[PDB]
């Protein structure tokens, strides 16, 4: 549960939150969006799997791992995003179009949000635009993020956390710097107050030659956890790869329904065609000659129009929307 | 016979104190130049018209 | 706390509310928006400063000053707006882009809203568009409305309230007009019922020669208050300037962060340049020759592209986004 | 209270919900929208008029009629929509512009929504676009949906419900098919298990020759209700018209306020005019000559501009926005 530097917190400014996004994937054909924040979901305080709740980082100088429930998180881009699934470090949700993605935790009045830019556009599959998958239509090949929690699109590498300095650990009194570790936690400290010095103190300890608070650092040795290789953390001295965790919600292939546009009306004349077309939505027409030269043309149309096409003895081919190709040969 | 007086006028918007354009008329442009001269071993800076 | 004629109440129609907007300012570089409504904010019933509550106008024939809390006012233009501050007559909030601004009070199931048109547009500072102030970038001069409550962008003039007639004060009985002032309030009345007549009644009083209720007017002499020079009130006979109050949230100068665009790649040839440019957002490129004739051109680009520019012996200058000007001299 | 095959449920798929929209009207000049779902509103359990509640279809194998309140229905297209009226099968509400309409019941956490495509576009009346009906302006003819519940725009035809098979009614045991009707309800059943067979069982009954549970059908005889001629339901054998219910919220004519654009400034010269125009919004200017040849032109302008028009001896006519026509004659 690391916390990091979100570019846009609740109010206006970049600041440090436990739920920062760093990267987003939007490649699924159904518009399903997979998100990664520094928080981890579906696990209880010790990390054991518990779907209903999650654990995250604390806003205190002890900086332990705190918890909340699933019902108080929200995802929103332009309107609210419907969540689809969650596995630890990763989320997946369906949501409306927008220019940025927002995660928000609402611990009562304690609101903490992260927003990151991402031009999420409505995408579709086939040769015609449609808002919504129609009830009737052809079944074609598509790729959608698998809603199953136990899939794997890859792995992410985790390391030991690096030093995390604090200032409640330090204090100035009568021009002398003392450390104040919390109870029972062996806190390692170091500084140059003149000559270099390092050690571990578990209790309030005085330093010699130290004249300013800013001169020293103290922090507890928490090696019992693994953190993502995030770009907002100062890493341990040994950044060996130590853990790999799966990237859930693998982009699986499947079938998707797509409309079938209005079949044209062919109005015919000497060596050629005049196709009358109706399409409420942008639909692609693609034609090509069947001889040595293709002379292929592709274009999107809306509304109702008509197109003249010369047909040679070699013939012509046209594909209207998702309909199958159609061939012709002039007389 | 219910008479009404209707009046209106204009003034500066309250935040014009920072968002405002100023109209100026210029005259012959006087040029002033800063020079560094080094002669032999001695150098000097000076501004002249 | 005057009430006036909003063009758009809750349902569809213009009507009288205490929270009509009359004018809006949107020049702050952050997009912070300053609003003026007929209502007040941050004052308790007598007018003494109390942040958690506000006072406003009553919907009754006694028409006293009523009150409510800050937690039930809302600002919204396209989505909900985050209130930033409030000072008596004035509000200030951050709003998403939209075409009109709405102030709404939700006194439980008593909803009273006013909406007024204002094309608020997402604005930015610098030579490139950006959704949010980036974490890293150049610090440039900007102007933002000072969130401090005790600043002053100016002053507004207030006057004694004018006559404010009512009909519960009047009544028709047996073809005679009577007045019914509320308890203990000396209510001034006047009319011609034939010849002209005027006075003050503190109790139920009869009128002679008065055949219709529409013939007369009554209202209490409330000179113990000052009202804004609103265009939806009939002023007093003497409209002398009698109060000035500060216009809070002065538009103060400060520093703002702005991105730095991708540094272009220069591909050089005989007396000239080919700049290869990448810019996710509309970013401004501005060049000019260094001779007698400027030949300056300016243009916004998106995506990735390339531009050929002839460079003379005299040289060429270009500015890419917020990057510093760069000079060149041909061989 | 039939339940329709809503193309779009809460999550992503088509399902069967009690609130399926089947068709929408958006012609009303104020943008008021009339919706028709398979649910009804303003009636109590037996059907008697009760505004505060509605009844709808049940999600169970007894499939009775259940109920809820108005306060838990919501209408939304791009943002939330304000309900304006409801009468049995029909709803009416004002909506913001959007591409689809969504009805949603929030029975606590039990969320049931239907969404259907409809390009609802902000429309206006007059010769100039405007966000809202202005306070001041001309009063022109319009047609708006009447908010009155007891109007009628026409009628809709209802028939007896057809057969509704269920699988809880059937069961397989030891390779034999039995029926299990709910308590006291005479349930009709039929199948071919070899030769054909039909009847009614009110209690658990066995079937002979039946080897597979899929072979037979059972359903209770509910002739005490009338259902709309919906395209999602298998009708009764006799689809005679048996009821006609009024289409509420008749599109009634009335008056609207419409803005008056800035009166242009005429700048003049030998046989012709130069109109200086200002219009914050798209406003229509239409002119025509007063001779044999009209040469009429019409165009929408925004911002501020100027147009030169030649005026002959026969004269010229122009209409600016909603202002009355103006005539001129050259010297």
């Amino acid at each position: 549960p690391y916390l990091g530097f979100c570019p846009y917190c609740r109010h206006s400014a970049p600041c440090f939150s436990p739920i920062k996004i760093e990267n987003v994937w939007d490649e699924s054909d159904d518009g399903s969006i997979r998100i990664q924040v520094s928080a981890q979901f579906g696990y209880n305080q010790a990390g054991t799997a518990d779907v209903t709740k999650f654990r995250y980082m604390s806003f205190d100088h002890d900086h332990d791992i705190k918890e909340d429930s699933m019902d108080k998180i929200a995802i929103s881009t332009s309107g609210p995003c419907r969540r689809l699934g969650h596995k630890g470090y990763f989320l997946l949700a369906q949501c409306p179009p927008g220019d940025s993605v927002t995660v928000s935790i609402t611990s009562g009045a304690s609101e903490n949000s992260c927003t990151v830019e991402k031009k999420i556009r409505r995408k579709f599959v086939g040769r015609e635009e449609y808002l919504f998958p129609p009830v009737h239509g052809k079944l074609v090949k598509c790729h959608v993020y698998d809603h199953l929690k136990e899939t794997s699109a890859g792995y992410i590498t985790m390391h030991r956390p690096g030093p995390h300095a604090y200032k409640s650990y330090l204090e100035e009194a009568s021009g002398e710097v003392y450390i104040k570790p919390p109870s029972g936690k062996n806190v390692t400290y170091e500084c140059k107050c003149g000559d270099y010095s390092t050690g571990i103190v578990s209790t309030r300890t005085k330093m010699n030659g130290c004249t300013k608070a800013k001169q020293c650092i103290a922090y507890k040795s928490d090696q019992t956890k693994w953190v993502f290789n995030s770009p907002d953390l100062i890493r341990h001295t040994d950044h060996s790869v130590q853990g790999k965790l799966h990237i859930p919600f693998r982009l699986t292939p499947t079938v998707c329904p797509v409309p079938l546009a209005h079949t044209p009306t062919v109005t015919k004349w000497f060596k050629g065609i005049t196709l009358h077309l109706t399409a409420t939505r942008p639909t692609l027409l693609t034609t090509r000659k069947l001889g040595l030269r293709a002379d292929a043309t592709a274009e999107w149309i809306t509304g109702t129009t008509s197109r003249n096409f010369s047909v040679g003895r070699e013939g012509l081919e046209y594909v209207w929307g998702n309909h199958e190709p159609v061939r012709v040969w002039a007389q | 016979e219910n008479t009404q007086l209707s009046e209106a006028y204009v003034e500066f918007a309250p935040d014009c104190t920072i968002d405002h354009a100023v109209a100026l008329k210029v005259h012959t442009a006087a040029l002033k130049v800063g020079l560094r001269i080094v002669y032999g071993n001695t150098t000097a800076h000076l501004d002249t018209f």
